[PDB]
């Protein structure tokens, strides 16, 4: 009942009758050859124009094909028939088992939960990971980010994270794989089903081989399955490959939708597009959402407007760096930027609060001391000035871990740390009762203990 | 270039001729039309900065055996939007929509020798099976096809000359 | 140096055959124009039509 | 035997095929000209992404489908193209010349040979736009890609349908590197192929040369876009070469390929979607440049034999096919953190820094640890190789750092002193020479000599010698362990021993 | 050369009748929606700044004046619209409930609340767009403004009537 | 092996000298379905074999 | 017959409406006359509608609407061969010395495509400079680019007057000098440092002075190298001179910024690396002969990193620094053996021997700098007899890099020299390894061979 009149990259321009013109956000379909190309109404043009991107690829279109206008959004499988398998944007199953047996299909534009629906949580949600809930800690029903920049371990310690915490997780949990390499997800169903822990994730992926309009759309569906499962009551994990690219992929099509570009060439309704997604990934009083989501940064560049608008959206921030990485202490999270809302007095009592300040006060007072250091070196500095040095440097080495996912990297074993052994070696450090060991004793040891150990072995 | 902003006012103004029956009343009004626009003293005056009521009302005024009710508010809403100068292209897209209307089509047949009468009558059958459309053939002679006769339905060719059979062996080797 | 050797035969062999095919069309060129200034013309035109 | 008569045989079989009878085609008029950009008005039944062919053997590729014209770019010299020229639509979609019959030609990206071996002989035509396999039809690489080189092999593994960066400065030899790994699968049966974008072409013959050299260059395609020639075709040379590459691993088989300089395709990118008026970002790069490279490499996979056996329809039983990727990055000054070196970074599975600092010290290949990685890990390395190697990078990264702290001040407390010669002994070890490769047996022996501490009592303007001996003396005497562990890189207690008894007798008995 | 809302029927009518009817001026209709912004034909007396109500309960904000053309801004979801709906243009600038009821309620910018406490007490409305007193009716500053921080209400002191910049990174 | 080259250089052009002149006439009578009786023919024939 | 007719003049650019069938392709000419004067104007965008877009020659002053334009079917013609060698010609090939009209056998377009891949040459040979320092530091490709990175006041010139010298008495070469962008002053200076030299009668001169329009400027480059093409395929080796590579860089841009075209980069042009690759690529050793090309190249804000050192880099060679410390010493020429470098220097190209010696007195300079360091704060007490030898023969290697020149012989009034390549490989071998440790320094300096250097010592 429509023509196509107009094919720029992946945006397609499309004729109806006055009277027949789709909404916004209609799905439109197409024969491409052989294939089936689903389109998604952005805009209404002028004089029953509509103006709409191709959920596949583009090639092979002429003009004056005949659109079909479907009557309603792009609706995806939902609820329980959804875990353990592996699905398209458009909600179609992309491993090879059969048809998915969906009771119920939801459309994958929602609006977020009303201000009166929310709830809030202080419980702390303990994980493996010396830095993270020293520094860092988060709660469950809370949002965590990751930033980094390219290869710099967010993907590593999102798949620790993804142990540690299904270690005492029960309920379901669901993943969106937004414009990562294929590569990495066939091993991460592989683990899964390898470890049977399959049956209780779900799985969407428009990694980044695919067209703009997947890997925009695609994080919209990984939320809608979610969302699902929280309004059944139940509390729900989402991890989030990339978010970053979601973003960037609105930026690809911008300018083809003629929208005058802003800052850095992005696209104009940026934080619109990025707090509209956001809003929607939250608990509420029927049930919550435990959220981890990778932030990839560009050209290291902390200051970027998508990272510096991704920030206020986050309850936890960690915040990987390249020069700590290079230094081969990993994890690379950088106490000096990585944050928590949890991290007050009252919700981890004053012991744990006092000594993430002192690590703080002392790693900040080093960095305060290496210009002096690099023009003078260490001989010209104050006498407690080198103790603080000593003592610092100590701290950097023991914020580092041994992973049980980086066995295959490092050989070594891994190593999970409680809250009240981390806790109590830093304070050990800082009051200075180990002062007295070589810092390479602290480097890649889960506890305290195992630095005096290491320190026998020198 | 004035193709592209041509095609509304084309449309318009063909659906309305079409409504009250005078579409041939129409095209000799658009030619009348296209033909003012041509004037030495007239394409001079379209360039300079005349306010665009005191223009519309100055070519309405040469425009005498023009559709008053119909024919002069064309002119007047294209000049309300400074566009006078598509009324040559928007003559042209006007008889292209009338010959898609009254399914009918226009066909050149070009060759180096003058055709004779049987061959272009089996032609106009042949295309008015290739096409739904009626043909008005066209002779044109060119010595370039050497021999043979090259098919021109505007867009849609098909090449039945030597020369072309010649060039289109030599890049096979 | 075998290898340097087989590719100038493949070189060489290549030089010519494109000099061969050059000179065939352009034989064809020569004797068709000068051949077919006749009714010749009205058996590939019908020809065409037919298949037109 | 050249021969006169094949020759005339040949053109009449030509003519003979050729068929008379004529087809409709949709036409169209050069309505515009400026720098390679054109715009078509007609063609109304072309589709985006199809081949115009153009006056002359020339073609263009539709780029825009406005309302009444069509935007193209033209490749190849598009400055005696008119207003006004008629031209033909093909109702291909860009096509590429596949098969084994490329095997030892140099090719231009749309196909047609550069070199002076006549015309091709290929197993049809494949699309240069494809969607890589989905994430069901992948399978984990398990299988090494042996380079030439120590460094390399032993502390960034590639395995097959790995994709890694080679990443440095000008003038620190990526490309040396490069065609050593290609030079390196001459006999170990993985096909190889090459992609010069903007290179110079006395480079490009000299390559040539030095492949045909060795005798690798029957196993290698080489596809050229010279630093002379029009940016469409530079930007889409090294998709015509993925296509190429995708014939062997749907197939079943084993390929390597290099890309010569993915920054200069993006350059030549970006001067496109300039001419194109579209808004720039980031150091004026589109943003559309990371998909531009991310849907280049990622076609570099793995696949299970369910999608080769279904790919093949069923001709091939049980085989997987794999394509292994290096793309060639250049940095300025050593800035891993400038745009286009980031975005590659993340798209790869690591990648091999080539620091000019160890180049200019004569540290060669420039392998800086640390920042080099394998995401892969070991799961691309033989098992004697992961065992011998295991902790050799982080050592001499941490070496390289005791050093920078070493060289400031005087605190050395006998175990620095012992890791220092250890760490110099080991660099000096691991620098090679260009065009030596050498066996996983030779190397091999070689890390079991460093990290068993049989150079103890050797001197650094020793080590050289030390190996040249080494590697001479189990050359003559131990030879049929040379064969075994050639053959399957098995590490055992047995071989160990055998290991041990060499190396004990060659420091005890022989010199060097 | 690109187009600017000349399009088939409206110009029809055009050539039906140039010197179209009065009708009312009081209304129009959408012809384009995007991104929350539509683009209005007609509403010839639409002010600058003036809500336009749409089908359902939702206004716009008409920022653009043009020739024939009226750029609004949505003040709500705006991806139900549609391109030929009817709009009529208020006479009304947007105002806002005010009053002392509005203390410990939480509202959206339109003052409606969001707590579900219930409806709101006010006392009357206010412009949302309104000019500040001139220079002669200000008075000088000079009672505190008490921070309770050691450090702003020793260094920095605050009064009544002051405009205090907090300026800082995340 | 160039000097070997040269010879059969030398002899292969003069093979295909004749040889383009049947390859010529049989390639125009492809091109245009009938045939020619060479009648005016051999003169054109013979400056393609003079210039090979 | 004139066909087309002005349609615009917005300065530099005239856009010019021709018939719908006869539209000019790209990089075609086109006359007018401007007045009492004819201008050409070169196309460069056919727009829609018969309108062409082209940049004038030339002072578009005086142009109007509606003047006539005769299009010529080619681009831009130039003189070529023998015939334009000691002529100084503009942009055009029109003589602007006073000389008065030229041969002209034959003239050629300017613009071409670089040789085909199967004309390139099968080889990688040297070219022999003559000259000590360059010829072992920094040996030429025949066919390569040369980079000069020093400032004026170093002897560019001079240099480039005996290599002119060597190439043309010593080979049997010709050069070609082009003035993209020279201060008209030293354009006039250069030309009597040349006549009175006589290696004017060597050397074909294309000047593009600062004073004309942008797109003068840039094409003079390319008139340059299709006279320098045109020798090639009579077979020789030929040398040409681009005065400065920056300033073709910066022609390309403001002729890209006056079309219009978006900016990329630093503000470049976004055709930036294909302008160079269109140069650069033209300049090789071909089968019948060979063009090889020294450059001076500017570096912007000092800054390596900048898109036109960036690019340039990429198609360079060798590079010679010349420096003025140097200079100070007295030692001619001033090349600067520690920062020159050129890519040739491997045994695979140049073999074992060339290698090592030239690999060995870079060791023992840069040794001796660290060692006068040391001097400087300690006095010569803390050499060991190792550091004296070094340190002793390095002041010998140092003064064995001087030579004199036959353009020279004005100022020192000794005969110049012509070093063969063998000959500095035995001296540096010689110095290097001892012998000639007991003959003084400066028998070594500005002599010649070092069979002339102890030929100059016995009465030193
Ligand atoms: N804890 C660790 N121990 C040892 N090595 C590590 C660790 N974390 C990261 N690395 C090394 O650094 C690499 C980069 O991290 P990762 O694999 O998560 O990629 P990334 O930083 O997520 O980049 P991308 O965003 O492109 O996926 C790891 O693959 C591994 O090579
Ligand atoms: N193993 C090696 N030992 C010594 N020199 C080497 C080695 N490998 C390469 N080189 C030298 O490095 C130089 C540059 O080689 P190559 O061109 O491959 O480096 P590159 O960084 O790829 O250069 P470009 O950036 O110009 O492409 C050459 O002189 C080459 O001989
Ligand atoms: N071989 C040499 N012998 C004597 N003087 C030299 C020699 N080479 C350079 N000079 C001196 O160097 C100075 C600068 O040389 P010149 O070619 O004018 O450099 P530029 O032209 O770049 O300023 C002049 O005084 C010149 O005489
Ligand atoms: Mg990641
Ligand atoms: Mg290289």
């Amino acid at each position: 009942t429509g023509k196509i009149v107009q094919v720029i990259g992946a945006v397609v321009d499309v004729e109806f009758p006055q009277d027949a013109v789709p909404r916004v956000y209609d799905a439109l379909e197409v024969q491409n050859g052989n294939e089936r190309l689903v389109l998604e109404v952005q805009q209404q043009l002028g004089g029953g124009i509509v103006r709409t991107i191709a959920m596949g690829s583009s090639d092979g279109l002429r003009r004056g094909l005949d659109v079909k206008d479907l009557e309603h959004p792009i609706e995806v499988p939902v609820g329980k028939a959804t875990l353990g398998r592996i699905m398209n944007v458009l909600g179609e199953p992309v491993d090879m088992k059969g048809e998915i047996g969906e009771e119920e299909r939801w459309a994958i534009h929602r609006a977020a939960p009303s201000y009166e629906e929310l709830s809030n949580s202080q419980e702390l949600l303990e994980t493996g990971i010396k830095v993270i809930d020293l520094m860092a800690p988060f709660a469950k029903g809370g949002k965590v980010g990751l930033f980094g920049g390219a290869g710099v371990g967010k993907t590593v310690n999102m798949m620790e994270l993804i142990r540690n915490i299904a270690i005492e997780h029960s309920g379901y949990s669901v993943f969106a794989g937004v414009g990562e390499r294929t590569r990495e997800g066939n091993d991460f169903y592989h683990e899964m089903t390898d470890s049977n822990v399959i049956d209780k994730v779900s799985l969407v992926y428009g990694q980044m081989n695919e067209p703009p309009g997947n890997r925009l759309r695609v994080a919209l569906t990984g939320l809608t399955m979610a969302e699902k499962f929280r309004d059944e009551g139940r509390d729900v994990l989402l991890f989030v490959d990339n978010i970053y690219r979601y973003t960037l992929a609105g930026t690809e099509v911008s300018a083809l939708l003629g929208r005058m570009p802003s800052a850095v060439g992005y696209q104009p309704t940026l934080a619109e597009e990025m707090g509209v997604l956001q809003e929607r990934i939250t608990s509420t009083k029927t049930g919550s959402i435990t959220s981890v989501q990778a932030v990839y940064v560009p050209a290291d560049d902390l200051t970027d407007p998508s990272p510096a608008t991704t920030f206020a959206h986050l309850d936890a921030t960690v915040v990987l760096s390249r020069q700590i990485a290079s230094l081969g202490i990993y994890p690379a999270v950088d106490p000096l930027d990585s944050t928590s809302r949890q991290l007050d007095p009252l919700v981890v009592g004053q012991e744990h609060y006092d000594t993430a300040r002192g690590v703080q006060s002392i790693l900040q007072r080093y960095q305060e001391l290496k210009d002096i250091i690099a023009i003078l070196g260490m001989d010209e500095l104050s006498e407690e000035d080198k103790l603080v040095v000593a003592r610092a440097r100590k701290i950097q080495r023991f914020l580092s871990q041994p992973f049980f996912v980086a066995e295959v990297f490092t050989g070594s074993p891994g190593k999970y740390v409680s809250l009240k052994d981390t806790i109590r070696g830093f304070k050990g450090i800082m009051e200075g009762e180990y002062d007295h060991l070589p810092e390479q004793a602290f480097y890649m040891v889960g506890s305290i203990e195992e630095a005096v150990e290491k320190a026998k072995k020198l | 270039e004035f193709i592209t902003v041509a095609r509304p006012y084309a449309k318009a103004a063909f659906d309305f001729a079409v409504e009250h029956q005078s579409v041939e009343r129409w095209q000799d009004m658009l030619a009348f039309a296209a033909e003012v626009t041509k004037n030495e003293q007239m394409a001079e005056l379209l360039s300079g900065a005349l306010a665009p009521e005191t223009l519309a009302e100055s070519f309405i005024a040469v425009a005498g055996e023009q559709l008053d009710e119909n024919g002069q508010n064309l002119i007047r809403v294209m000049a309300e939007n400074g566009r006078l100068n598509a009324l040559p292209d928007v003559l042209e897209q006007f008889i292209h929509l009338r010959a898609v209307s009254e399914a009918t089509a226009e066909v050149d047949v070009i060759s180096a020798a003058a055709l004779s009468e049987q061959q272009l009558a089996k032609i106009s059958a042949a295309m008015e099976k290739r096409l739904s459309r009626k043909v008005k053939l066209n002779a044109k002679i060119d010595k370039s096809v050497m021999a043979g006769v090259i098919i021109r339905a505007g867009d849609m060719v098909i090449d039945g000359s030597v020369r072309g059979r010649l060039e289109r062996l030599a890049d096979v080797l | 140096a075998q290898a340097e050797i087989e590719a100038e035969r493949k070189r060489a062999r290549e030089e010519l055959r494109k000099q061969v095919a050059i000179l065939a069309v352009a034989g064809a060129e020569k004797i068709i124009e000068r051949s077919v200034d006749e009714a010749a013309n009205s058996d590939i035109v019908d020809k065409l039509v037919a298949e037109l | 035997q050249l021969n006169s008569t094949e020759i005339s045989e040949l053109i009449k079989q030509r003519i003979a095929q050729f068929n008379v009878v004529s087809e409709a085609h949709n036409e169209g008029t050069i309505v515009s000209v400026s720098d390679g950009v054109i715009r078509i008005h007609g063609l109304a039944d072309a589709m985006q992404g199809e081949m115009i062919s153009l006056p002359g053997n020339r073609y263009a590729i539709a780029l825009n489908l406005e309302r009444d014209s069509v935007g193209a770019v033209v490749m190849g010299p598009y400055a005696d193209l008119a207003e006004g020229m008629k031209v033909k639509a093909t109702g291909r979609i860009l096509e590429v010349p596949v098969g084994r019959g490329l095997l030892g030609r140099v090719v231009n990206t749309l196909g047609a040979p550069i070199d002076g071996k006549g015309p091709l002989d290929h197993d049809g035509f494949s699309a240069v736009e494809a969607i890589a396999p989905g994430v069901i039809e992948r399978q984990s690489v398990d299988q090494p890609v042996q380079t030439g080189y120590k460094a390399v092999d032993s502390m960034i593994p590639i395995g097959r349908g790995q994709r890694e960066l080679i990443i440095g400065d000008r003038q620190t030899g990526k490309t040396a590197l490069a065609i050593d790994a290609i030079i390196n699968q001459r006999d170990s049966g993985i096909k190889a192929i090459y992609v010069a974008i903007g290179q110079k072409a006395s480079t490009i013959s000299n390559v040539v040369r030095k492949l045909e050299e060795h005798g690798a260059l029957a196993n290698t395609i080489v596809v050229v876009a010279t630093a002379s020639e029009s940016a469409a075709l530079q930007y889409l040379a090294p998709y015509a070469g993925a296509a190429m590459g995708e014939y062997f691993r749907d197939r079943g088989e084993d390929a390597l390929i290099i890309y010569d300089d993915l920054s200069k395709q993006a350059v030549a990118y970006r001067q496109i979607s300039l001419l194109l008026r579209r808004p720039p970002g980031r150091e004026a790069f589109p943003g559309d440049v990371f998909y531009l490279h991310s849907r280049l490499l990622e076609r570099a996979a793995r696949v299970n034999a369910e999608y080769v056996e279904a790919f093949t329809k069923g001709e091939v039983k049980g085989k997987t096919g794999s394509l292994t990727a290096l793309p060639i990055i250049e940095t300025q000054a050593g800035d891993v953190s400038a745009f286009v070196p980031t975005n590659v970074i993340s798209i790869t599975d690591g990648q091999i820094f080539l620091e000019t600092n160890l180049f200019n010290a004569g540290i060669r290949p420039a392998v800086n640890p640390g920042i080099s990685v394998s995401r892969v890990g070991g799961a691309a390395q033989t098992k004697i190789m992961k065992k011998l190697s295991g902790g050799i990078r982080t050592a001499l990264a941490q070496y390289r750092e005791l050093a920078a702290f070493s060289q400031f001040a005087s605190d050395l407390d006998d175990a620095t002193r012992k890791q220092l010669d250890h760490g110099q002994k080991v660099t000096e070890l691991l620098k090679q020479k260009q065009y030596a490769p050498m066996s996983v047996a030779q190397q091999s022996l070689v890390l079991f000599a460093a990290e068993r501490g049989y150079l103890a009592d050797v001197e650094l303007s020793k080590i050289g010698s030390f190996e040249a001996a080494l590697l001479a003396y189990v050359d003559r005497d131990h030879a049929p362990l040379m064969q075994e562990i050639n053959q399957t890189g098995g590490y055992n207690d047995e071989i160990e021993g055998k290991l041990k008894g060499i190396l004990d007798s060659f420091k005890a008995t022989q010199s060097w």
